[PDB]
């Protein structure tokens, strides 16, 4: 549980789906 | 306190009229009367006294002598009268002492520890006081050296230098320590530009040192022996002879010889 | 008896080393 | 409670102030000896002053600097200048040590110098401050009617 | 005084037995070389 | 009913007293009474609750009373005692026997029994006081008597361990009195107590008793924390009179616990980090030591956060004490992430809890540590980063502010980088590749010193208990 389970993650949830926005528009 | 039946309390009268030179000559005869006085040092013979000539004559005289060294710029005298009046505040805890000069002399002592860069007594007494919240935050006298030392090691000189120049309380009582405190910062600034900068222009260093002229920056360059090239100040990062103390630990040249000696000595002790 | 009290600690540590090194010597 | 207020009065020149500052240290010892070690070189400097007449009481406290520090070698040296200020029959913790410590120093300076001359106790070869204290314990043992401790220490 | 000096001589007797064993333990290793190799 | 109750508990007390009486009478053995006194504290705590207070009344009747005539009456006066006809002169366990403290030779004063009695008498007094939790006049009455009694006795080798545990009750009863009610008399009462500690410590310095000085140093260093004098603590630890040999493991953990808090104000955590770790390894894991393990772990998390390095994260969840370690997790999270507003609201809710352990002052200094740690994190991510790129992350004030905070971080050799203002970016001067330097050789030398250190102590610890089996006759 070193540097993993203690702070969990709390990221890459709604920001992962938001990446496809700039991919399907600017391109 | 007004002097009536004795000249011992006359020190406070001459303090408001100036002439601090004559006030120092009247100190020896005042300390003589305190010798025969048994109420100078607190003991079990004192129960309740709300009048003067018990704790009032002892504190009032030392408060005038401590502030007299501030106007005359004497640090050695401040380390005496304050350290003499310090045990008179409390033996362990005393809640009946309330005065305007008590919080001022304690604040001036914290600025004196930062002047000589004392990390022993400055970081200690903060937890030894009665109020660790109201007196260390709401009170601007005790929180003045705290915000300076916290912002000194933080690295931000923009909001830290404002308290040493444009501050409210640095005019009269805190001005005596502003000379060394601002000198202790520029001494660290000179040492920071050596490691983190090979060369720097004279225009950008003018804002960091808070100088109004370019010749003022070059004045400390000749005293500290700074290599000077065109429109720049060169730093060669010159060190001293060896390092620190404790011989044969990270000190002299050829440390590998002592390392070999450490392998030979402790190997024989295995059989012993 | 101040001099005896300073050397009073020698009645044990010196006795132990004789007993500790006895079986260690008797082993060899 | 710190030793700063009592030891800061010795930096000026006064006859009364230097007396009151030293006498206050003799009253409170076990509490204040922590900060005296830093002021030790300033206190011992007054011993060479001819105008300073309290050196008898000052050397008694200066000997307590190393005595409370745990070093008894230097505690007996500075305690020899007290003269009449050095108590004998008090039988306190300071008396039962320095006197007994002076006995050990009296033996070390005896057998080493006994080869050259046996009369050193009469002459100035040995410090008479140690001999005077050594003779006071002899008369103390004679009052107890014990010939083993009186005659045995002289052997 | 007589019994006080008796304790000082007992410390030397413990030293005589302590210093000899420390020297003997190192000399026993020399006798082991003359033993296992000869037999 | 009450007659048979006093004979049962007193016989068990005399049975344990006669065991240590013959052990000290033959030559000198200082470890025999010590093993019984360890269990005596636990057995007496449960025994004092049973059969009320009537077990210690006849104990004073049995042995002769030097000082104890009026001490038992004043102890029973506060509770408004009833008269059961317990007046001395009824129960007699002596009956003229040699091990019974024969009376005729004692009354004629031809023999001295006071040494092994009066010294043991003060031990049973402090045990009953801690069970009933008595305060005010009863605390000062006992302390005033014991001090002249200890100065009258010569404090022999076996006598130094009798009062060694009495100092712990003197300091404990005085601190609980000040926290319960504060007055002007409690301040002057501690002045005499400070002088008594130094007078007895000087006497014990000649005997070099290991357990006696171990209890004093723990009480003297703790008294300096309430008194607030560093010069008294700094000069005290400079002599290094604390023996590491025969002192108990519980007394060792308390010694290293003070050095961590003393070195914490000197801004040198190199030595303080080892003392807080060694104090945990020397502290038992039982329930009675949980109070020390709780306070020691609270200081350990604060030391690492003040060093600019994040401690072990799994230490919180693996332990079962994390209920009180929850505030320290939000402190580490606020410093690592670098949020300025999160740190202000973190110490606000728990501000009330941080006042008890006096760790709130160390939490105030964590305000600067948020930036000190944030610079080290962003420096490892980007070796070359522009000036305005850092302010867009931590939301700092201006560009000149972030430029001058990096030069302060390299003062202690943390970042080890340089700032180029002409080019406009900060470059890291650390190329690693330390395998070609001599720096790892200095650390490897200490590992050999640590390995051979336990080798010499291994022969001392293992061989010592085998000394007694050689002299004792075996089948």
């Amino acid at each position: 549980e070193n540097w993993d389970d203690v702070e969990v993650d709390d990221d890459f949830t709604n920001e992962l789906k938001a990446e496809l926005d700039r991919y399907k528009r600017e391109n | 306190m007004p002097s009536l039946a004795e000249l011992t309390k006359s020190l406070s009268i001459a303090f408001e009229n100036g002439d601090y030179a004559a006030c120092e000559k009247l100190l020896p005869p005042i300390k003589i009367e305190l010798i025969k006085n048994n109420l100078l040092i607190p003991d079990l013979s004192i129960q309740n006294d709300i009048y003067l000539n018990d704790l009032m004559i002892t504190k009032r005289i030392l408060e005038v002598g401590a502030l007299a060294s501030i106007q005359t710029f004497n640090f050695d005298s401040f380390e005496n009268y304050f350290n003499q009046l310090k045990p008179y505040y409390f033996s362990n805890n005393h809640k009946l002492s309330e005065s305007d000069k008590k919080s001022k002399l304690i604040s001036l002592y914290l600025l004196n520890l930062l002047s000589q860069n004392n990390t022993t007594k400055f970081h200690s007494e903060l937890q030894y006081l009665d109020k660790h919240i109201k007196n260390l935050e709401d009170d601007s006298l005790l929180s003045y050296p705290i915000k300076l030392d916290r912002w000194l090691m933080e690295g931000s000189y923009q909001k830290a230098w404002d308290l040493l120049q444009s501050g409210s309380q640095n005019i009269s009582e805190f001005d005596s320590f502003t000379d060394i405190l601002k000198s202790a910062i520029r001494d660290e600034i000179a040492k920071n530009t050596e490691l983190s900068y090979d060369f720097l222009p004279l225009s950008n260093i003018k804002a960091l040192l808070f100088f109004n002229n370019e010749k003022e920056t070059e004045k400390f360059a000749l005293e500290r022996n700074w290599p000077i090239v065109n429109s720049k100040v060169y730093f060669n990062n010159q060190s001293k002879e060896k390092a620190d103390y404790e011989d044969e630990m990270m000190h002299e040249e050829d440390q590998k010889t002592n390392i070999i000696e450490k392998a030979m000595d402790y190997a024989i002790s295995i059989e012993n | 008896e101040q001099k005896i009290q300073e050397t009073e600690l020698k009645i044990r540590s010196k006795t132990e080393n004789v007993r500790r090194l006895e079986a260690q010597r008797n082993a060899l | 409670t710190t030793a700063a207020p009592l030891l800061a009065l010795l930096r000026e020149n006064q006859d009364s102030v230097k007396t009151y500052a030293l006498e206050s240290i003799n009253n409170v010892v076990d509490q204040l000896w922590s900060e005296i070690s830093n002021e030790l070189p300033d206190i011992e400097a007054l011993y060479d002053d001819d105008t300073f007449s309290d050196r008898e009481m000052a050397a008694l406290i200066a000997s307590k600097v190393y005595y409370n520090l745990g070093e008894y070698e230097s505690a007996v040296k500075y305690a020899l200048a007290a003269k009449d200020r050095f108590d004998i029959d008090e039988k306190s913790q300071f008396v039962e040590t320095i006197v007994s410590k002076s006995i050990e120093m009296y033996v070390q300076e005896a057998s080493k110098q006994y080869t050259k001359d046996e009369q050193f106790y009469t002459k100035d070869i040995i410090d008479p401050k140690l001999t005077s204290i050594f003779e006071r314990m002899i008369e103390k043992c004679l009052k107890a009617s014990e010939l083993k401790l009186a005659l045995g220490i002289a052997l | 005084y007589f019994k006080l000096k008796k304790l000082e001589k007992e410390y030397e007797l413990l030293t005589l037995q302590e210093d000899y064993i420390k020297d003997e333990q190192r000399h026993l290793k020399r006798e082991l070389k003359r033993a296992q190799e000869e037999v | 009913l009450h007659h048979s109750e006093k004979k049962y508990a007193e016989e068990d007390q005399v049975q344990e007293l006669l065991k240590v009486l013959n052990e000290i009478s033959k030559t000198t053995l200082t470890l025999d009474p010590r093993y019984i006194w360890r269990s005596l504290k636990d057995l007496s705590s449960l025994r004092n609750q049973e059969l009320l207070n009537a077990e210690t009344l006849c104990f004073t009747v049995n042995v002769l009373y030097p000082d104890s005539s009026s001490f038992k009456k004043n102890l029973l006066k506060f509770i408004t005692s009833n008269h059961k006809s317990s007046v001395p002169g009824s129960a007699e366990l002596r009956n003229s026997y040699p091990a019974s403290f024969y009376s005729v030779n004692t009354e004629k004063k031809t023999i001295e029994v006071t040494a092994e009695i009066n010294c043991f008498m003060h031990l049973l007094v402090q045990l009953f006081l801690w069970d009933s939790k008595e305060l005010e006049q009863l605390v000062e009455f006992n302390r005033k008597v014991v001090i002249p009694n200890l100065l009258c006795y010569y404090n022999l080798r076996s006598l130094n361990l009798i009062n060694a545990k009495l100092w712990f009750y003197i300091y404990l009863s005085h601190e609980t009195l000040a926290r319960s009610s504060e007055e002007i008399n409690s301040d002057n009462q501690n002045i005499i107590l400070r002088s008594t500690m130094m007078k007895f410590l000087k006497i014990a310095s000649l005997k070099h008793d290991n357990e006696t000085k171990a209890m004093l140093i723990n009480l003297i260093l703790r008294d300096f924390l309430n008194n607030g004098e560093v010069d008294s603590a700094s000069d005290f630890i400079s002599k290094l009179e604390y023996p590491h040999t025969d002192v108990s493991s519980s007394l060792e953990a308390r010694y290293f616990f003070y050095l961590s808090k003393i070195n914490a104000i000197q801004l040198d955590y190199s030595t303080a980090n080892e003392y807080i770790i060694a104090a945990i390894r020397k502290a038992p894991h039982n329930s009675k030591s949980l109070g020390f393990l709780q306070q020691s772990n609270k200081l350990h998390c604060c030391i690492q956060l003040l060093m600019g390095d994040i401690p072990e994260l799994s230490f919180f969840h693996q332990s079962n004490m994390q209920k009180s370690l929850l505030p320290y997790y939000h402190l580490t999270k606020a410093v690592k992430l670098g949020d300025l507003k999160k740190f202000t609201s973190t110490i606000t809710k728990y501000k009330q809890l941080l006042l008890k352990d006096d760790t709130y002052q160390l939490c105030v200094r964590l305000r600067s540590n948020v930036i000190k740690t944030g610079i080290r994190i962003i420096s490892l991510t980007y070796k070359k980063i522009s000036l305005r790129d850092i302010c867009l992350k931590l939301n700092l004030d201006s560009e000149q502010t972030v430029e001058y905070m990096v030069s302060r971080a390299i003062r202690d050799g943390v970042i080890e980088a340089k700032i180029n203002h002409e080019d406009g970016f900060i470059e890291t001067t650390e190329l690693l590749n330390i395998y070609d330097s001599e720096d790892p050789q200095q650390v490897f030398d200490e590992r050999i010193k640590f390995a051979n250190q336990l080798h010499d102590e291994y022969l001392v610890s293992m061989r010592y208990p085998e000394d007694k089996k050689t002299q004792q006759n075996e089948k």
